[PDB]
């Protein structure tokens, strides 16, 4: 909840209320009731609503992919390195903070589309697919059938189209205390190599693929992760991205202005 | 063996967790804490606003 | 007898004096100090130089111009190569250190202008560049102040140094959300900063990565009339609060 | 008639088991215990780590 | 279970072990620790650098023959190039600090010899020319050893290095009186001694002064029959211990 306002009556004091010396870096905690004469206003006003874990607690796609019914040479499968900084929208919200630490809500919302050929006297079958994480070192599939899929540790999900969408949750997978969303520093003790968030970054890869083929008849099907922060901890806030997005392993940018200009340092015409 | 909080309002609502993991618990956002004092007022000097910056 | 400008701060062998300040910005509020047994994971004994190390090392002063864009330093690295700070952190694979940040700038009741300083935590640089990544040399250069610019940097692999996005891609007006004072000639004379250690890891290499990056960047450019001393400096002056190390071997990086 | 354990964190979760045989539950993860000394210092005789293993 | 040979001392990331030893000799019975406020004259706070660096430090090795008259180490100086050890050394003008040296030497049981392993505090050296003083290299090689001869020294600014007086113009064989072991191959593995600090004054310089000179010297020459293994190195590791340091400043040495 939101502080309510002080009933305020008229000053005549050596007080400075209107006056600090901002080159202090400390923020002014000057009300209305200073400066101006002011009613009582019991305010109810509540916060609620700007909490951090309410501002990251919405899911949001962060990335999808293909793969088709068919192929000969298995190749009909896809993967997907799990990372946060392929979509603008999401990224720009957590790079609101320097560091964070939070749990996570794996939903996926499945679908296919059937593709134009000549083949006949089509029936196809209920499609049913297969999600499977492989943390980092483990033994990567190869083709849509290689022994890897038996999934004998790394955990993974089955589901049949038609279905309520797929759901996990995740427990704070870090290595330190807290995610990093930014490091300005290097992968090896000699500066050369990688530079950027990019080193900090992995945790495994996504594979999807058809269990069954369901029909001759040649299909496409996209898997959509959306990620969901939950428990979240947040530290050390930061600008948000004022550039456009350039590259999804750095930060870089091609320089922009601060904001839109208008006419005179007086028009109220705004853009 | 359940636990009852209040309801975001202008009544409560009962509630179990199901699962042994708590990351599968769901988002807490009957939370409310706040200290604006980090980033503004950061001086290692306390200021009265009557008083001016420099004296 | 006093000014909430006068101002002396004292650590090992060193001695800072302040004829003009505001107050004294402190980190997030959190005032530096050694890491707890709570909180720790190297299991070895840590090395607490102290003194030798805890004190204040003054690096190569700058010179502002009525263009100047700006100026940073990268931190964990600057003090690479001072004195036993420098050497404790080549002969370590761990170490964590608060610091005691004063810029020091003077003019005449005449001349005018406004710097601000900051510290940014964390401050990953875009390439100007869009397919590279800038060269360490152009990150950082030790004491050697690094320069922004008044426009757009150019190709290979040099850092965006345009100003207005502080080369992270953000408005640099808003950068005052990071610890930071502002030094306005008309009424300032220095600005000082006390960083806490800020990462989320206890401890962490500090050749391999700048925990913060300052930066001294002039909104309000320098004027005076002619007649007016026209060589104006500025003097980045730093001391390290509570450095631990772990992890002692032989020295260099990799 | 449930059960109300904790769960694992860095809170608790309730629990009622609702077949008859006690294969139908679910794995219990809550366990912790351990003994390396089978394993390790198999040894008939207690060894002192500042002693030698001959004297 | 344990053998008055048996043995297993530790100071921060190093260890010693000794499977043959006598016992441990102690400086003349004082035990070394860190100047009293009562006994100082420095008013500036010293540094204690602790672990990095009171540790052990292991230089480099020799070769012991059935002809090696013997050799010496001076000490103040010998780990002027050991990590943190010879730095505070370096960015300081006062110093100082006790020691653990353990010298190792190990044949079979057919080999025989014996080794006289003493600390000499100041241990002040002529020259071999009436005349002249004898030259700093002379003096001594850091870590490398120095060596006696078995017979006169010759001109210039050498040292009159011949054993029989170890080069000080006494009689070899009562060193016996300043701290010391005896390494008797027959019995013997390694010997243990605990120099504390000990000087006219509370702190000295340390590239200006060498409180002591430790000797390796055999009074019995090695000797094995044909077939024997014919290497036999003499290794010697030494350990600061208590190292206070005060006056800091630049680095280097005048
Ligand atoms: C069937 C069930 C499948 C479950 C699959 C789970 C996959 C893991 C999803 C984890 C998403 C974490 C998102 C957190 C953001 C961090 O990526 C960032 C953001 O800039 N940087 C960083 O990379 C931070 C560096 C921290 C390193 C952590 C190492 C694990």
């Amino acid at each position: 909840r939101v502080a309510d306002t002080v009933g305020s009556g008229p000053v005549n004091s050596e007080s400075i209320p209107a006056l600090t010396a901002a080159e202090t870096g400390h923020t002014s905690q000057v009300v209305p009731s200073d400066t101006m004469q002011t009613r009582h206003v019991k305010n109810y006003h509540s916060r609620s609503e700007s909490t951090v874990e309410n501002f990251l607690c919405r899911s949001a796609c962060v990335f999808y992919t293909t793969y088709k019914n068919h192929d000969s040479d298995g190749d009909n499968f896809a993967y997907w390195v799990i990372n946060a900084r392929q979509v603008a929208q999401l990224r720009r919200k957590l790079e609101m903070f320097t560091y964070a630490r939070f749990d996570l809500e794996l939903t996926f919302v499945i679908t296919s589309t059937q593709e134009q050929s000549t083949t006949q006297g089509q029936d196809t079958p209920v499609l049913t697919h297969q999600i499977m994480y492989v943390p980092p070192g483990g033994p990567v599939p190869t083709k849509v059938n290689s022994y890897s899929w038996q999934t004998s540790t790394n955990p993974s999900v089955f589901w049949t189209e038609g279905n309520a969408p797929p759901r996990m949750s995740i427990p704070f997978i870090g290595i330190g205390n807290a995610y990093s969303m930014f490091y300005d520093g290097w992968a090896r003790f000699d500066k050369q190599g990688t530079y950027g968030i990019s080193t900090l970054n992995s945790m495994g890869t996504l594979y999807m693929r058809h269990v069954n083929g369901g029909g001759p008849g040649p299909i496409v099907s996209t898997v959509r992760i959306y990620f969901k922060p939950k428990h979240v901890k947040t530290w050390v806030p930061r600008p948000p991205r004022l550039c456009q997005y350039k590259k999804a392993g750095n930060v870089n940018f091609i320089p922009t202005s601060v904001t839109e200009g208008r006419t005179d340092i007086t028009t109220m015409k705004t853009t | 063996g359940a636990q009852v909080s209040t309801q975001k309002t202008g009544i409560h609502y009962t509630n179990i967790n199901y699962y042994k993991d708590a990351a599968s618990n769901s988002a807490n956002r009957q939370d409310f804490t706040q200290d604006p004092g980090k980033f503004t007022e950061p001086v290692k000097d306390i200021m009265v606003k009557s008083m001016p910056a420099l004296n | 007898g006093y000014s909430d400008r006068v101002r002396s701060i004292t650590l090992g062998n060193s001695t800072i004096t302040t004829q003009e300040c505001a107050n004294v910005v402190v980190g997030y509020g959190v005032w530096p100090a050694y890491l707890k047994d709570e909180e720790a994971t190297a299991e070895d004994q840590p090395t607490q130089p102290d003194v030798a190390t805890c004190r204040f090392y003054t690096l190569e002063s700058v010179m502002w111009q009525q263009g100047s864009p700006g100026w940073w330093w990268k931190f964990p690295d600057a003090l690479s190569n001072m004195g036993l700070f420098g050497q404790n952190m080549q002969y370590h694979y761990l170490g964590r250190a608060g610091y005691t940040i004063h810029v020091q700038c003077n003019a005449s009741k005449f001349h005018q202008g406004c710097l601000l300083v900051v510290c940014v935590p964390e401050a990953e640089m875009g390439c100007a560049t869009l397919a590279n990544k800038p060269d360490p040399k152009s990150l950082s250069k030790g004491e050697i102040a690094s320069t922004f610019e008044s426009q757009n940097s150019t190709g290979e692999t040099a850092v965006q140094a345009n100003v207005i996005n502080a080369g992270m891609g953000v408005g640099v007006g808003n950068l005052t959300i990071f610890p930071h004072q502002w030094i306005n000639l008309r009424t300032n004379n220095s600005a000082t900063i006390v960083m806490p250690y800020i990462n989320s890891v206890p401890m962490d290499n500090m050749f391999r990565h700048n925990n913060f990056t300052l930066m001294v960047i002039p909104f309000a450019p320098l004027s005076y009339s002619a007649g007016a001393t026209t060589y104006v400096p500025i003097t980045v002056t730093v001391a390290p609060m509570c450095a631990e190390y772990n992890g002692l071997r032989l020295a260099g990086k990799q």
